[PDB]
RNA sequence: ACCAUAGUAGGCCUAAAAGCAGCCAUCAAUUGAGAAAGCGUUAAAGCUCAACAAAUUCACCAACAUAAUCCCAAAAACUAAU
C-alpha cells in the first residue's frame, strides 16, 4: 500500500474489484483491494472512484482499472499472487500516465 | 492548509500571541476569527476558556468548531483553587466529592471527542478522576461535612505551604 | 509451476495466472524418516560442487537460488548447496540457466578463461602483488570451506588454501 | 496476534544513597616512599580475591589481566556516572585506589646508576576479577549497552556480566571439560610430566593448567 | 566516503550492502553517512 | 452440528424442505381442519 | 521431530473465546465486512453512525477466531476470515440499515454474514433488506 | 474568576443532587489507590490492559540505547 | 511489511516548555496506541518507534592501511596413509 502511494495514483480514472468471497483463492485480490482502499493511495486523488464487487457464483474474481490514457489494465487474479498483481499495476499504471 | 488546537479564554480573543504567531503564520484573517469567535464565546458568562478545533482551508478562509472547556479549569473550580500542586501527589491541592465529577462529566459529554463515543457517564468520570490525580486534586466519597471541616484546615494548610513556598521561592530567588 | 502471462490487446492489456504440471519427489526415499530433502536421499556429505543432476533441482530457469522455505533445506545444507551452486556456475556447468538475451550473444569477450571451484566471483578479487616468504604466506582459496566436511576417501582432508 | 508475557518487576530492590561512583585520589594520601619491586607476579594468573558479587547483579569482568592506573578510573567513573539514571541504578568500585608505586627515570639516562623515581600509582587487576558492580532495578541490557563502552576502554580484554551470564559461562566452561574427546589434557601431561615437558613448563604451570600463559587468558583452553 | 575498521548504521535509511569483496554502508538520505569497510 | 451453505444468485431454484412439508401438510387437511388453523394462526398473530 | 511441547492457553485467550461465544449467542445478525484502511476520523464517524441504529462493532484475532469458528456451528464461515476482516454485530437486527451505510462507501464490501440462522452472501443481504 | 465555597457556598454555587439520585457506578470507583498487577485477576480484561502497559514500559525503557 | 484517533496545552517554574529545557505524578476512552522510546518546533505542527489488527525461513557477538634494488621454489582441493 505504500508503494501504490509514493506512486501517485491520480493518472486513475476507475478502480473496480469483481471477486467471490467464498472461494478458497480469493485471499490474493483481497490483499489488492486493501492495499489500493488505504488512506495514502485514496486521498492521492479524489477524482477516482473505488469499487468492491461482492457476488457468490461469479466464482472468478478479477480486477479492472481504467486510466485517462484511454487504457484499460484488467488483470484477473486466479492463481497471481497480490504483490505480483501490486507490482504488475505499479509498472504497467505508472509508466504509462 | 490543515488544523489548529486554540485553547482560549471566555470573552477574549486578541490579535497578538497566541493567535498572532499561529493563525498569522497560516495566512489567515485575525480579525474575522477574533469577531466570530467572541460572537460565540461571548454567550458564555461562566468565564471558561475552552479548547476549540480551526480548520485552517486552502484559500486562506477557515472554519471553527468549539468544544467543552478543559478539564483543568472545572477541577481547578471545583476544589475553589488557583493553581494547581507544585510536586503532584506529594502534596494535595484541593479536594472533590463524587457530585462535582459527575456534573464535570456530563458537562463534557458533549465534548467532540466525547460525543462520538458512545461511553457511558462512568466511563468520563473514570477519565475526570485521573485527570484529576495529575492536578494535584483529591477526590473523597462522601465528604460534606469533613468538606468543610477540611477546608477550614486544609486551605490553612495550603496557605500555609504556599506561602511557605513563596517564601522559599524569595530566598531561592535572592540566591540565584 | 506456475506461469504469468500477459497480453495486449486493443488498449487492453490482460495478466492471468496459469499452472503447469510439477515433477513429484520420486516414490522411495532411502530414509523416509529423515527430515530434510538431502537427508533423506542419504547425500548428506555426498554432493559437491560437481554434481549438476542434484543441483539443478534448486535453482531458478534463470540461474539463481530457490528460497528455503519453499524447498524444505535444512539450513547447514541450504548453505552448501548455494555455495556449490555458484561454483559450478562459475565452472561453467549449467549454460542453459542463463538468462537469455538476444544482443549480448553477439559481441564476443576474450575466449572464457576455464576455472572450478572458485570460492570467490572474478570481479571482486585483488591479485596478489606480494606473496610473501615461507613464514608469512598469502594463500590463495580453493573451493569453500562449507564442504569441509565431505566424506573424504583418501582419508587426507581437502586442502583449501593454496 | 501476539500472547503476553509477564514482566520482570522488582519490589525487592533497594537503592542506596549516593547511587554514582565515589571519586577516587589521584595518589594515596600516605605516598609510599620506599620504592617497591615490581611483582609481575600480581598480574599473573587466575584471580583469588573479587571473584563473586556482592550487592549488585552486573559487572564488568577482567579477561586479561593488567594495570589500572588513573586514567581508567577516570574514565570509568564519568562514562558510568552520566550514562545511568541515577534513581534506578546504583554503582560499586570492586576495586581499590590504585595503591602500587610504579617507577620511571628520565629519557635519556645509560642504563644503571639506581633505581627510578615514582612516576604514578596503579592497580594490578587479574584476570577473572570484577571491576564494576551495578545493580538496580534495571534489566541487564541496558546496563550492559553502556558497560561494553567501559569495559572496551579497559587495558585488559573485558565484559559486561550478568550473574546468570557469568554462571552460564562457567557451567559451560566445565561442561567443556567433560565433554573432552581427545585424552590428552594439559594437566594430564603436565602433572605426570610426560615426555620430559616440565623441562619446558614452569612450575605456575601446573596450577594454571595452561589455561593461562603470562598476563594472557585463553577461556578456549579447557 | 569514509573508509572504517567498524560499519554502523547512522540512522534508519542507512542500508549495508557487500560489494567488491567490501562492506559498505550507503545512505540515501545523508549521503554523509556513507562508509566502506577496510 | 453444522449450518447452511448459502446458494446465491446465478442459479438458486432451490426451496427449503420445511416449506414442502409444511405446505404439504396443509393440503393433507380436511376444511374443518383448515378452518382450526385458520383460527389458531388468527388468534397468535 | 523432537517429541511434542503442548502449548497452553493464556487468560486473554480463554477471555476471548468466552467473548466470542456469548458474541455469537447474544447478536441475531452477524456480518463479515472486510477490514479496510480508513482515516480515524471516518472510522470513528462510522462507528457513530452504527451507533444511531444501535448496531455494534466488533474485531477479534484470526487466530483465536478460526478455531473457535471451524469448531463452531458456524464453519461455513471459514473462508471469510482468511484476509483482514470486521464483525458487525446486531442485536434485534435492521439489515436495510446496515447496508444505509455501508451503500456511502463504494470500496468497504459486506461479504458472508448470518442473519436469525440463515447464512447469506451479499445478496441474501440485499434480499433480506428489501423485506 | 475565584470562587471561595463553604458548605453554604457549594452548595449554593451547584445544584447538588440527593442521594437518592446519584448512580450506582460513581461510588464503586476507586478514589485514591490506583490499582497492581498482582492484586487484578488473570482471567479478566484489564489484567491485560495493565500487562500490556507494563510491557510498553518495559520496551521503553530498554530502547534507551538508539543510536537512531 | 502494516498502521496511528481520546480526556489533554496533565500539574508546575520560565518569554514560551503543547509526548519530548527541567521537577512531580504516570492515571484514564476505545479490540487496540507510553501523560512518550527516538528525530523535529521559538511553543506547536510534523516524521518514526513500541499497540491492535496482518502475518509469519532464519537472524546474540563477531569485520582493522602501509616502505624504501626485484614477487619470491614450482605447483596441487581425493585411486585407499598409524
Ligand atoms: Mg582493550
Ligand atoms: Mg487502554
Ligand atoms: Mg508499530
Ligand atoms: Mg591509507
Ligand atoms: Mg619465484
Ligand atoms: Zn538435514
Ligand atoms: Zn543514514
Amino acid at each position: 500500500a505504500a508503494a501504490l502511494a509514493r506512486l501517485g495514483l491520480r493518472a486513475v480514472k476507475q478502480v473496480r474489484v469483481q471477486f467471490c468471497p467464498f472461494e478458497k483463492n480469493v485471499e490474493s485480490t483481497r490483499t489488492f483491494l486493501q492495499a489500493v482502499s488505504s488512506e495514502k493511495v485514496r486521498c492521492t486523488n479524489l477524482n477516482c472512484s473505488v469499487i468492491a464487487d461482492v457476488r457468490h457464483d461469479g466464482s472468478e474474481p478479477c480486477v479492472d482499472v481504467l486510466f485517462g490514457d484511454g487504457h484499460r489494465l484488467i488483470m484477473r487474479g486466479a492463481h497471481l499472487t497480490a504483490q505480483e498483481m501490486l507490482t504488475a499495476f505499479a509498472s504497467h499504471i505508472q509508466a504509462r500516465g | 492548509s490543515g488544523m489548529i488546537r486554540a485553547i482560549v479564554r471566555a470573552g477574549q480573543a486578541r490579535p497578538g500571541p497566541p493567535l498572532g504567531p499561529i493563525l498569522g503564520q497560516r495566512g489567515v484573517s485575525i480579525n474575522q476569527f477574533c469577531k466570530e469567535f467572541n460572537e460565540k464565546t461571548k454567550d458564555i458568562k461562566e468565564g471558561i476558556p475552552l479548547p476549540t478545533k480551526i480548520f485552517v482551508k486552502p484559500d486562506r478562509t477557515f472554519e471553527i468548531k468549539i468544544g467543552q472547556p478543559t478539564v483543568s479549569y472545572f477541577l481547578k473550580a471545583a476544589a475553589g483553587i488557583e493553581k494547581g500542586a507544585r510536586h503532584t501527589g506529594k502534596e494535595v491541592a484541593g479536594l472533590v466529592t463524587l457530585k462535582h465529577v459527575y456534573e464535570i462529566a456530563r458537562v463534557k459529554a458533549q465534548d467532540d471527542a466525547f460525543a462520538l463515543q458512545d461511553v457511558p457517564l462512568s466511563s468520563v468520570v473514570r477519565s475526570i478522576i485521573g485527570s484529576a490525580r495529575s492536578l494535584g486534586i483529591r477526590v473523597v466519597k462522601d465528604l460534606s461535612s469533613e468538606e468543610l471541616a477540611a477546608f477550614q484546615k486544609e486551605r490553612a494548610l495550603f496557605l500555609a505551604a504556599q506561602r511557605e513556598a513563596d517564601l522559599a521561592a524569595q530566598a531561592e530567588a535572592a540566591k540565584k | 509451476f506456475r506461469e504469468v502471462v500477459e497480453i495486449l490487446d486493443g488498449k487492453t492489456t490482460i495478466i492471468e495466472g496459469r499452472i503447469t504440471e510439477t515433477p513429484q519427489e520420486s516414490p522411495n526415499p532411502p530414509n523416509p524418516t529423515g527430515q530434510c530433502p538431502i537427508c533423506r536421499w542419504n547425500l548428506k556429505h555426498k554432493y559437491n560442487y560437481e554434481d549438476v543432476l542434484l543441483l539443478s533441482q534448486f535453482i531458478r530457469p534463470h540461474g539463481g537460488m530457490l528460497p528455503r522455505r519453499i524447498t524444505g533445506l535444512c539450513q547447514e545444507e541450504h548453505l552448501k548447496i548455494e555455495e556449490c551452486v555458484k561454483m559450478a556456475h562459475r565452472a561453467g556447468l549449467l549454460p542453459n540457466h542463463r538468462p537469455k538475451l538476444p544482443e549480448g550473444f553477439v559481441p564476443k569477450s576474450k575466449p572464457r578463461l576455464n576455472r572450478y571451484l572458485t570460492r570467490w566471483s572474478p570481479r571482486s578479487v585483488k591479485p596478489i602483488y606480494n606473496k610473501g616468504h615461507r613464514w608469512n604466506k598469502v594463500r590463495m582459496p580453493v573451493g569453500s570451506p562449507l564442504l569441509k566436511d565431505n566424506v573424504s576417501y583418501s582419508g587426507r582432508p581437502l586442502l583449501l588454501y593454496h | 496476534f501476539k500472547t503476553l508475557l509477564p514482566v520482570p518487576t522488582f519490589e525487592d530492590v533497594a537503592i542506596p544513597e549516593k547511587p554514582k561512583l565515589r571519586f577516587v585520589e589521584r595518589v594515596p594520601l600516605v605516598p609510599k616512599v620506599r620504592r617497591e619491586r615490581k611483582n609481575l607476579s600480581d598480574i599473573r594468573g587466575p584471580s583469588t580475591e573479587a571473584t563473586e558479587f556482592t550487592e549488585g547483579r552486573f559487572a564488568i569482568l577482567a579477561l586479561g589481566g593488567g594495570y589500572l592506573h588513573w586514567g581508567h578510573f577516570e574514565m570509568m567513573r564519568l562514562t558510568i556516572n552520566r550514562s545511568m539514571d541515577p534513581k534506578n541504578m546504583f554503582a560499586l568500585w570492586r576495586v581499590p585506589a590504585p595503591f602500587k608505586p610504579i617507577t620511571r627515570k628520565g629519557m635519556g639516562q645509560r642504563m644503571g646508576g639506581g633505581k627510578g623515581a615514582i612516576d604514578h600509582y596503579v592497580t594490578p587487576v587479574k584476570a577473572g576479577r570484577l571491576i564494576v558492580e551495578m545493580g538496580g532495578r534495571c534489566e541487564f541490557k541496558e546496563v550492559q549497552g553502556f558497560l561494553d563502552l567501559v569495559a572496551h576502554k579497559l587495558p585488559f580484554p573485558a565484559k559486561a556480566v550478568s550473574r546468570e551470564t557469568l554462571e552460564k559461562m562457567r557451567k559451560d566452561q566445565e561442561e567443556r571439560e567433560r565433554n573432552n574427546q581427545n585424552p590428552w589434557t594439559f594437566e594430564r601431561i603436565a602433572t605426570a610430566n610426560m615426555l620430559g615437558i616440565r623441562k619446558v613448563l614452569s612450575p605456575y604451570d601446573l596450577t594454571h593448567k595452561g589455561r593461562y600463559w603470562g598476563k594472557f587468558y585463553t577461556p578456549e583452553r579447557v | 566516503f569514509k573508509t572504517k575498521g567498524v560499519l554502523k548504521k547512522r540512522c534508519r535509511d542507512c542500508y549495508l550492502v557487500k560489494r567488491r569483496g567490501r562492506w559498505f554502508i550507503y545512505c540515501k538520505t545523508n549521503p554523509k553517512h556513507k562508509q566502506r569497510q577496510m | 452440528e453444522a449450518l447452511a451453505g448459502a446458494p446465491l444468485d446465478n442459479a438458486p431454484k432451490e426451496y427449503p424442505p420445511k416449506i414442502q412439508q409444511l405446505v404439504q401438510d396443509i393440503a393433507s387437511l380436511t376444511l374443518l381442519e383448515i378452518s382450526d388453523l385458520n383460527e389458531l394462526l388468527k388468534k397468535t398473530l | 521431530p523432537p517429541p511434542t511441547p503442548p502449548q497452553e492457553e493464556t487468560g486473554l485467550v480463554r477471555l476471548l473465546r468466552r467473548e466470542i461465544a456469548a458474541v455469537f449467542r447474544d447478536n441475531r445478525m452477524i456480518a463479515v465486512c472486510q477490514h479496510v484502511a480508513l482515516s480515524a476520523e471516518d472510522k470513528l464517524l462510522l462507528r457513530h453512525q452504527l451507533r444511531k441504529h444501535k448496531i455494534l462493532m466488533k474485531i477479534f484475532p484470526n487466530q483465536v477466531l478460526k478455531p473457535f469458528l471451524e469448531e463452531s456451528k458456524y464453519q461455513n464461515l471459514l473462508p471469510l476470515f482468511v484476509g483482514h476482516n470486521l464483525l458487525l454485530v446486531s442485536e434485534e437486527p435492521k439489515v436495510k440499515e446496515m447496508v444505509r451505510i455501508l451503500k456511502g462507501i463504494p470500496f468497504l464490501p459486506l461479504l458472508g454474514g448470518c442473519i436469525d440462522d440463515t447464512i447469506l452472501s451479499r445478496q441474501g443481504f440485499i434480499n433480506y433488506s428489501k423485506l | 474568576h475565584a470562587m471561595g465555597v463553604n458548605i453554604y457556598k457549594e452548595g449554593q454555587d451547584v445544584v447538588l443532587k440527593p442521594d437518592s439520585e446519584y448512580p450506582e457506578w460513581l461510588f464503586e470507583m476507586n478514589v485514591g489507590p490506583p490499582k497492581k498487577l498482582e492484586e487484578l485477576d488473570p482471567e479478566t480484561r484489564e489484567y491485560w490492559r495493565l500487562l500490556r502497559k507494563h510491557n510498553i514500559w518495559r520496551h521503553n525503557r530498554l530502547s534507551k540505547n538508539r543510536k537512531f
